[PDB]
């Protein structure tokens, strides 16, 4: 048909969407809002607040309130706001380099699985939003590791506690096993656990 | 119980969202070792250095920090749309899409005076530049042009890496007028940068017949520089 | 207990 | 005076922190993209756009 | 930009001190200190080759200052924790094939020429920095320097005769030269100004001829620089009262005591600064002896 | 490691006790005793068991003594053969 | 006395100082010489201004303020004070901001020395250091007296 | 006497340029050097002799003088917050061995 | 002469450590480790910090 519009130039915007995003805080919330209300929109996760946690007699039992608790408390309360932009972050772009909302835990009660759960859930139900944060988690994990695993985490902490991709993808194993402070996502470090090599 | 609805509905909206408007970039890959972002630089030649994902703890607007515990509310207790037997809804293309572009023209115009002065400071598109006299009788603009490093840089440079022209040559003492012919015959813009004594014998005679303006750390004894073996350069 | 984004920030420390 | 009023543009915000602004001048910008060793790569056709 | 021939043989990079009236070079100053000889005796180990992997130059935008730091720390007067924060790693986004980064020639790390700076041959800089990255993980436990035995070195260097540093051996001398209110100190914050950096980039990326040539006239301004330091770790530094002058001492120079709380007549040493220029020396003196 | 003596027969307390020093490579250790050359009283043997830098810590200045002296001795011991 | 060249009637002294300034030494100068400006968060910290003052109130203002910047201690370090000070294996998280909190730091060789000999004037001294933990051992709550 | 009198007599008599005896102010009290990287602000230098002569090694005051004064983005005292998480358990918490 | 009133909390150790002036000569102040009846150790730079 021929509508009497101008145009629209796919390269001046890349780039000009590019300077905005480069000097201008802010704009991470204007894109993120789209999804998040066009989420909101699909209506694809209405939210409930007649909150339903363990089997129910769980609550009730003397010896599981232990647990009752560990996981009461890491469980929050379903906010209408956080759920879609928790979605929302999954697929918008990144400007900021996620930090994870540092979880201080001990490892050091078998009902505390609770939260190296709370992971495995929540990497596989947004895995490309978790992807950023792998390293201040690889960071909480091995602390897990050193409780629960000893002698795998002997060898693994020194097999190397980060690594790098050669030039040839073999994987550059360093010997150190430093933190991992985010400071260092966009550098050329990977965290180290997720190596994903025997 | 949830898969249900969440593989066979979540996953769609999401797919249709991989290609929403805005949204660009790339996310990942699926793989968790190796997939590391692409950065970028905005860089000047003029000592600009602002890259456009960098790491500054939590800011006011509410995003940067991530919280995992938001896993439990979703997979314990929040009704879906598909799951207990509503009639899935579908959003309307348009609300999202005009608003996409709401913001474009919103935001490509706001960067707009941001953009515009620089530009206006750049100077663009033109090197300053110094004529030297030589052979006495033929004057202005009929000599050896020559422009400062800074300028060089700035300007003239960034273009040249782009069109891919091994970058220039060396105005060095020995070099003959084939040296600057041959460097002048790739990179085919005519610029030979200097950085080696005297320009002497002859090529400099040959610049006379060239434009080849010849870029060079700062001026002065700009003439001592070269070998007018019978006085017309001239510092002045 | 509740969900929400940053440091829950409960202490004020004295230089 | 386009009347797109512009705020925390160009600054920063960063709660704890002040809302320390970063300056703004830039001459010519050149979206180049950055090794890993964070310093600018002379851009390249086949790798980037 | 801007070649060498010699580099640390150019106008603008020569080291002064200023002794008592005007400022003369530190060749000359040293003529004006003797020793003491003590009933010791201190033989001179091997530094071992230094670790081969240079750190990590960590992304971080900004040019980062270089000289200053190296120097600030090395004959600081008061740089508390260097191996926290510390960047001098960040110097090795310089040490690589055609990096765009280059040294400024104030001593700061840019990423990509600009516009009207100066800044050492990126030839060079590719073999100064490239060794000196090392500098930059002093902090990492498995890679720490030697330290308290590095000083045999660092001492029969400053002091000891052409013909004790022949055979290895020769007593802890200390250190009396004439002072002058507050000298060390001083003679020190003066110090903290050389553009030690030109003078590095040229001890490593001289070939042969010209780099022991250079070696050798530079010998004198090098071990100013040494005594400088050797005194922020050395016992007791005295001041002596005699006729009319003070006639201040070190006693015991080359002899890391690791002293660490803050003297008064000279530089402190915090435990990681101490670390540091026990890293500092380790390279530093593995490459003087080509 | 706190360090017992021999003679099941005597409760009265160790003379010292053994340290064990989380120190790998030998540019580790170089510094480990570097710096040890705080705290009170401490001394170590030339080589090591394990090969796991440890130290001993006196509990006195003078039951520092008890053990130099035994194995000091013990040193022209077995030097003598050597 | 320089902020009143070609600015000032009386020509004599005048023509001097328009000429001392002409001199290869002395130059003159005013506001802002020179910044450096933290990394990681590319704004400006430090600024050197040439302001007029007179030079010995002058090098001291940078002796404190050079010395603050010299230690490396920033106010992130702090959160291990108070991390050595409550129910051993607190945890403190951040926020943590680089050097734009840099913090003196805590001379300890002064104070253990300092306060050797504080408590040696004033041995009443040990009533407040016990003082202190009194109040804080009350307050973790950890034996109630009653009457059972 | 008068040593504090640095400049005397401002004012311009008409027969003779300089008045009878006229101090004017010292290339000193005006000669803003640089500030050394150690923090000694020292001199203007004079045709290359580099090191300005740290204004505190001679005896001329020197009214102006770079001053490095932290800028706006620099609060310090700052009182810094932050979370403190009262590790649960008690019963758990470890104290000896390292 | 050197006016600094100190915290409405630092008023209270003064008032309760009852200052009340501070004998001691300290011309010169040196802290020692003094060995059990008098002698007054030198500083082994080996034990005393």
């Amino acid at each position: 048909a021929l509508r009497p519009e101008l145009a629209f130039d796919h390269d001046h915007i890349i780039r000009c969407l590019m300077l905005a995003a480069a000097n201008y805080p802010r704009l991470e919330g204007i894109i993120v809002q789209i999804n998040t209300g066009y989420v909101a929109s699909a209506n694809v996760i209405r939210p409930v607040s007649e909150k339903r946690y363990f089997p129910e007699n769980l609550e009730q039992n003397q010896s599981a309130a232990r647990l009752v608790s560990a996981v009461k408390a890491r469980a929050s309360e379903a906010d209408i706001s956080s759920i879609h932009l928790a979605i929302a972050r999954e697929v918008s772009p990144m400007f900021n380099v996620h930090e994870l909302k540092k979880i201080a835990e001990s490892f050091e009660d078998p009902s505390s699985i609770v939260v190296v759960l709370e992971f495995i859930l929540f990497a596989l139900f947004f895995p490309t939003e978790f992807n950023r944060i792998k390293g201040d988690i690889q960071n909480v994990l091995l602390l897990f590791f050193s409780r629960w695993y000893p002698v795998e985490y002997g060898i693994f902490v020194q097999r190397g506690a980060t690594y790098t991709i050669n030039a040839a993808g073999e994987f550059e194993f360093s010997g150190r096993n430093e933190k991992w402070d985010q400071a260092l996502y966009l550098s050329e470090h990977f965290p180290a656990l997720f190596s994903d090599v025997p | 119980n949830i898969a249900v609805a969440h593989t066979d509905h979540l996953s769609v909206v999401y797919a249709t969202m991989s290609n929403f408007m805005l949204n660009f970039t790339n996310n990942f890959s699926g793989n968790h070792a190796t997939f590391k972002p692409d950065q970028y630089v905005i860089t000047s030649p003029e000592g600009s250095y602002k890259p456009i994902i960098e790491r500054q703890g939590e800011t006011v607007d509410g995003l940067t920090i991530i919280d995992t515990s938001i896993v439990w509310p979703i997979l314990c207790q929040c009704t879906y749309p598909l799951v207990r037997q509503e009639e899935i809804v579908y959003p309307d293309p348009s609300t999202t899409l005009s608003q996409s572009l709401s913001v474009a023209q919103v935001l490509s115009k706001l960067t707009l005076p941001d953009a515009f002065i620089n530009m206006i400071l750049s100077g663009g598109d033109s090197v300053v530049m110094r004529t030297y006299q030589t052979e006495a009788d033929d004057d202005l603009d009929e000599g050896i042009r020559m422009t400062t490093y800074d300028q060089y840089l700035s300007h003239i440079r960034e273009r040249l890496h782009i069109t891919n022209v091994p970058d220039p040559i060396y105005i060095t003492g020995a070099s003959t007028p084939d040296q600057i012919a041959a460097s002048v015959q790739a990179t085919h813009v005519a610029v030979v940068l200097y950085q080696s004594g005297v320009i002497n014998g002859p090529a400099s005679t040959y610049l006379r017949e060239n434009e080849v303006l010849v870029v060079m750390p700062d001026y002065y004894d700009v003439v001592s520089r070269f070998a007018n073996a019978n006085l017309q350069m001239n510092n002045n | 207990k509740v969900i929400f984004n940053g440091l829950d920030v409960n202490t004020e420390v004295q230089p | 005076i386009t009347d797109v009023d512009s705020t925390d543009y160009g600054k920063l915000t960063l709660r704890f922190l002040g809302t320390l602004t970063r300056s703004l001048k830039m001459q010519n910008a050149q979206i180049r993209r950055i090794r890993p060793d964070g310093t600018v790569l002379r851009y390249d056709d086949q790798i980037d756009i | 930009q801007q070649p060498t021939g010699g580099y640390t043989t150019l106008e603008q990079f020569a080291f002064t001190i200023r002794n008592d009236g005007t400022n003369a070079t530190p060749t000359q100053f040293l003529q004006l200190l003797s020793w003491e000889a003590t009933e010791n005796e201190l033989v001179k180990k091997t530094i071992p080759t230094p670790e081969t992997h240079l750190p990590s130059a960590r992304n971080v935008p900004g040019n980062v200052y270089i000289e200053d730091a190296i120097t600030q720390a090395l004959f600081g007067i008061s740089a508390q924790n260097v191996n926290a924060h510390g960047y001098f790693s960040r110097l090795s986004a310089l040490a690589l094939p055609n990096t765009s980064a280059r040294l400024g020639l104030d001593g700061v790390i840019y990423n990509s020429e600009t516009i009207n700076i100066p800044f050492y041959d990126p030839a060079a800089v590719a073999n100064f920095a490239a060794t000196y990255a090392k500098l930059g993980n002093a902090s990492t436990p498995r890679y720490r320097a030697d330290m308290i035995d590095i000083y045999a070195h660092v001492g029969l260097e400053l002091a000891g005769t052409d013909a004790e540093r022949a055979a290895g051996v020769m007593p802890v001398k200390r250190a009396k030269f004439d002072s002058w209110e507050g000298s060390l100190i001083s003679l020190s914050r003066d110090v903290v100004n050389w553009k030690i950096l030109a003078f590095l980039i040229d001890l490593c990326s001289l070939e042969g001829e010209a780099l022991r040539a250079f070696k050798t006239r530079n010998r004198d301004v090098f071990r100013m620089m040494l005594f400088i330091m050797s005194t922020a770790v050395a016992a007791n530094v005295v001041n002596r009262k005699v006729t009319k002058r003070v006639d201040r001492v070190l006693e015991y120079i080359g002899v890391n005591s690791m002293r660490t709380a803050g003297r008064t007549a000279t530089i402190t040493y915090d435990l990681s600064r101490h670390e540091f220029a026990a890293k500092f020396l380790q390279l530093t003196f593995t490459r003087w002896n080509a | 490691i706190p360090i017992t003596n021999s003679n099941i027969f005597d409760d009265s307390s160790t003379p010292y006790n053994v340290r064990i020093w989380h120190a790998p490579t030998m540019t580790e250790v170089n510094h480990i005793l570097a710096l040890m050359r705080k705290s009170t009283l401490v001394s170590t043997h030339s080589s090591w068991h394990w090969n796991v830098l440890h130290t001993f810590h006196y509990r006195s200045e003078s039951d520092m003594i008890d053990h130099f002296a035994a194995k000091i001795l013990e040193d022209w011991r077995q030097k003598e053969k050597l | 006395p320089a902020l009143l060249r070609d600015f000032t009637q009386v020509n004599w002294l005048n023509r001097d100082i328009t000429n001392m300034l002409q001199q290869a030494g002395t130059k003159y100068g005013l506001g802002l010489t020179e910044t450096r400006l933290d990394y990681v968060r590319l704004v400006k910290t430090i600024v050197g201004h040439a302001l007029n003052i007179d030079h010995f109130a002058a090098s001291v203002l940078n002796i404190n303020l050079r010395a603050l910047m010299e230690a490396n201690v920033t106010a992130d370090d702090r959160i291990k004070a108070l991390q050595a000070h409550s129910m051993i294996s607190t945890q403190f998280h951040g926020p943590n901001q680089g050097a734009l909190r840099p913090e003196l730091a805590f001379d300890h060789d002064h104070i253990i020395r300092c306060l050797m000999l504080a408590a040696a004037n004033y041995p009443r001294l040990e009533g407040i250091i016990v003082q202190i933990n009194t109040g804080y051992v009350a307050s973790a709550n950890v034996i109630r007296p009653v009457s059972e | 006497i008068s040593v504090a009198r640095s400049m005397r007599a401002i004012v311009n008599h008409n027969e003779v340029d300089r008045p009878r005896g006229a101090v004017a102010p010292s290339s000193y009290e005006m000669d803003t050097g640089t500030l050394s990287r150690n923090g000694d602000l020292l001199y203007s230098p004079v045709a290359n002799g580099q090191v300005g002569i740290p204004k505190l090694e001679v005896d001329h005051i020197s009214f102006s003088n770079v001053v490095s004064m932290m800028t706006a983005n620099i609060r310090t005292g700052d009182d810094m917050a932050v979370e403190r998480v009262n590790p649960d358990d008690v019963r758990a918490i470890n104290i000896r061995n390292a």
